[PDB]
């Protein structure tokens, strides 16, 4: 409706008997392949991203935002637990880091 | 000639692969929309008869 | 072919030119309408040969290779259910190319989500695309993943009911 791509903002310009809209939009570029999974199986529990998506570059698993590649360590802060690993089709095994775990150790 | 609809692209779909963008382009596009016309009035008596 | 009639018709001026120009404007407007509706993508996408979409069935909406018209069964049913100086100009886009455009749109929305409409086509598995759509309406991803088989069965049943309802209602 407001240009091709994900619309960011627009500018109006007067024209003789008309209006010209300058639509400023965001276009994704330089896409890269990753191996993806719906959920992470850890300790008999299924982990799902709160807002992102699980990606893998071949050896390591990360969670990133959907519209930009920004890999982060899969933790409990950005994932939520629902059910076990027996129901979700295509769940893979990976560790889930706990930020609280080094705190009580020391 | 018989016109081509578009360039042919085959999407590399599989059940466990995703494509994630690593960069972006800020694209500005133009959209021109007419708003009004010239306001014309015709004197019917003067046009037909003077 | 009466020359006297045309000689008398020349007294009325350029009425025929105005009628031809109005009909020409309508005729190009129809092609513009079809161009705006169907030609919204400049890349012709195709589905993969293996139809592994996590249990989701699109055979009723994807093009049938067995048919020479390369139409879907639903589109074939739709085409079957629709039945002196006069000329009919052919449309600029034939039915085969409009079917090809719809096939490209279907392949894009199945294999790439909504990403192809905003830029380059970014591939994503269909049970992940469905989860993204579930998150768009405010339902968590786990609900989609746990009940993926039931949702796929409901979707296939609904598509079959759509085909039956179109075939059974005049
Ligand atoms: C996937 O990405 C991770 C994160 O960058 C890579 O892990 C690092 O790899 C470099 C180079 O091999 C090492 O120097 C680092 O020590 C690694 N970090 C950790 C925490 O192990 C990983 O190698 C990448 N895998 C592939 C296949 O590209
Ligand atoms: C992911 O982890 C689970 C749990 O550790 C694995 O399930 C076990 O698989 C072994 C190998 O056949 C069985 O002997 C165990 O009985 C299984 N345990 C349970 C609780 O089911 C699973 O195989 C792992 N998957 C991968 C791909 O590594
Ligand atoms: C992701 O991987 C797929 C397949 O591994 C790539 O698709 C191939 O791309 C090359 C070059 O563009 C083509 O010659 C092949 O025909 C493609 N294969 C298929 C099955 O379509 C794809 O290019 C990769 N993504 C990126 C961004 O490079
Ligand atoms: C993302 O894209 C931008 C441009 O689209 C890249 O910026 C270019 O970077 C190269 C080398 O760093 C320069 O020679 C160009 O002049 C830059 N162009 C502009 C317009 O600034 C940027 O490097 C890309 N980033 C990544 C991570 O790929
Ligand atoms: C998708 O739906 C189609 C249509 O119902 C299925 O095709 C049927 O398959 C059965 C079993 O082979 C046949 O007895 C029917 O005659 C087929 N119907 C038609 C219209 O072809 C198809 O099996 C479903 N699944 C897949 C993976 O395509
Ligand atoms: C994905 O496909 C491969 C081969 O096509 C298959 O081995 C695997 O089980 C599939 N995974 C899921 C979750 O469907």
């Amino acid at each position: 409706f407001c240009g091709k791509g994900y619309h960011l903002m627009s500018f109006p310009q007067s024209a003789p008997h008309g209006v010209v809209f300058l639509h400023v939009t965001y276009v994704p570029a330089h896409e890269k392949n990753f191996t993806t999974a719906p959920a992470i199986c850890h300790d008999g529990k299924a982990h799902f991203p709160r807002e992102g998506v699980f990606v893998s570059n071949g050896t390591h698993w990360f969670v990133t935002q959907r519209n930009f590649y920004e890999p982060q360590i899969i933790t409990t802060d950005n994932t939520f637990v629902s059910g076990n690993c027996d129901v979700v089709i295509g769940i893979v095994n990976n560790t889930v880091y706990d930020p609280l775990q080094p705190e009580l150790d020391s | 000639y018989t016109m081509s609809l578009g360039a042919e692209n085959s999407v590399a779909y599989s059940n466990n692969s995703i494509a994630i963008p690593t960069n972006f382009t800020i694209s500005v596009t133009t959209e021109i929309l007419p708003v009004s016309m010239t306001k014309t009035s015709v004197d019917c008596t003067m046009y037909i008869c003077g | 072919d009466s020359t006297e009639c045309s000689n008398l018709l020349l007294q009325y001026g350029s009425f025929c030119t105005q009628l031809n120009r109005a009909l020409t404007g309508i005729a190009v407007e129809q092609d513009k309408n079809t161009q705006e509706v169907f030609a919204q993508v400049k890349q012709i996408y195709k589905t993969p040969p293996i139809k592994d979409f996590g249990g989701f069935n699109f055979s009723q909406i994807l093009p049938d290779p067995s048919k020479p018209s390369k139409r879907s069964p639903i589109e074939d049913l739709l085409f079957n259910k629709v039945t002196n100086g006069l000329t009919v100009l052919p449309p600029l886009l034939t039915d085969e190319m409009i079917a090809q455009y719809t096939s490209a749109l279907l392949a894009g929305t199945i294999t790439s989500g909504w990403t192809f409409g905003a830029g380059p086509a970014l591939q994503i598995p269909f049970p992940m695309q469905m989860a993204y759509r579930f998150n768009g309406i405010g339902v968590t991803q786990n609900v989609l993943y746990e009940n993926q088989k039931l949702i796929a069965n409901q979707f296939n049943s609904a598509i079959g009911k759509i085909q039956d309802s179109l075939s059974s209602t005049p």
